[PDB]
């Protein structure tokens, strides 16, 4: 499974960006965040076969996952300066998996810097 | 029969069905305060996979010696019978009967 | 066939054979001091319930962390694995082979 | 019906036996040498007929305490220890896992 | 399941009382708890109706015991050497499940009945 | 199953010691075990009487071998690299089960044998 990060750059605090998991080449798409010197985070996860979601801690009631264009989409709303981080894509085989050690196949990421 | 649902504060519970038996794997992260002894609203276990008798799934939390467990009883919902928590991710695979 | 037992010091297990697979729970509630690396002497796991191979039954404690296990060797004379205990609800469902 | 045994790192043993599309596990040994938290044990793979298709989460108990642990079976066989860093203790832990 | 505790009152240490529990149905499973004011419910005992099995609670081992009259439609829990620490509100419960000593793990409950030592 | 130990007795610091069992009876598993008085029991090594897979537990690691013979009917316990803190008394076990480790865990017991380090 090969995995491309579209989207992201600078943003205001209460902003929204949409970011993009280009898939090519698993049925869970995963979306991770690390900000330098932070603990990688679980941000949500989309089903490709069905369309199920789930949200981790990190960004629960301000980011929504959608399926497209073998594409993922990760919307990110009410963005705050804490948000920033870098953005990865990932896949497995396996639900509900929240960390990054469950998950095969992984994106160069995408930078995402908020105010 | 297969089925995935988050239960309540961010735990996921995925079953498998295989004639009485039922196959389990807890998933997820708790995202959200979950209380002691208190009730997982969020999704209820479908009736297909409902027990007879009240069942005690044995979990552990990811990077430490904390175990937990979740019954499920006869209505699918499900309790939690760790103590009060709002953060790690639990962990488990292991069969509970239909009978 | 069903069964159910005092195993000793509180602790209650209840079986239920399905061809080469028996369904285990740990009830009731730590009555009395139970040493650590113990048998539970009060009742012995019936030869219709009894394994070729030990079984480790992982269980967990009601409203902490806690966690324990309960072997069941060929012979039915349970052995406790925790530490000393004197309180507590032991709580764990699932399944053990046979032949 | 195929049994496996084998020391997948630290002094911790893995046996399996194979029951159509479950497998029976018993978790043996001691802890012999120290095993970070979330590290590979890398010893002993599981053997391709005993690997999962979904990640396997096997639930252990440590002899004495009130201490617990988990042991992932990944489709790889490589498992993965997910308790905290550990140099002593005897873990143990009997279950099943399905297969396809 | 319906649940109705009679017996139960004002009685002296060392004394004993015979609670009843009068059920109608329909559970297998008749429990017995305690609960004192600004205090922790405890589970007394549990007696299962097929059977006549019993099981006792950490609360009142030795000094307590459950027994059924299989009609009357009743359970009735025997207290002996009471103590004023066995003053609470007695409680009757039903479950099909052996052997809960939670009051999470039991579905009908009763009124109850004060005991006073 | 009927378990006897034989060899040890007094030896040195860094010295070798070969210990036997002598096993009669019916397979299991044969467990070797050590206590040092006013010391915790320790499991040293074990073997699958069937298969010959061996296992060595914390106490002596890569500093003990078992073997097994049949017939002699005969299980052997090597040491090397001793010193006086292997000085305990060396039990022989039987199981059913691969890999114990507890003494709790053994059914069946031999009568031990002295090993001293000086």
């Amino acid at each position: 499974v090969q995995l491309v990060e579209s989207g992201g750059g600078l943003v205001q605090a209460g902003d929204s960006l949409r970011l993009s998991c280009a898939v090519s080449g698993s049925n869970v798409i995963g979306w991770f965040r690390q900000a330098p010197g932070k603990e990688r985070e679980f941000v949500a996860a989309i089903s490709w076969s069905t369309g199920s979601t789930y949200y981790g801690r990190s960004m629960k009631g301000r980011c929504a996952a959608s399926r497209d264009k073998n594409t993922v989409a990760l919307q990110l709303n009410s963005l705050k300066p804490e948000d920033t981080a870098v953005y990865y894509c990932a896949a497995t085989l396996d639900w509900g998996k929240t960390l990054s050690d469950e998950y095969d196949y992984w994106g160069q990421g995408t930078q995402v810097t908020v105010s | 029969k297969s089925w995935s649902g988050e239960l309540g504060g961010g735990i996921i519970l995925s079953l498998r069905k295989k004639g009485t038996t039922v196959e389990y794997s807890i998933g997820g992260e708790i995202s959200s305060s979950i209380l002691a002894n208190s009730n997982l609203v969020n999704r209820s276990v479908p009736n297909e996979f409902c027990p007879r008798n009240r069942c005690s799934l044995v979990g552990h939390m990811v990077g430490g010696w904390n175990a937990f467990h979740i019954d499920i009883p006869s209505s699918g919902v499900c309790q939690w019978f760790g103590p009060t928590a709002s953060s790690g991710t639990p962990r488990g695979t292991g069969t509970y009967p239909i009978d």
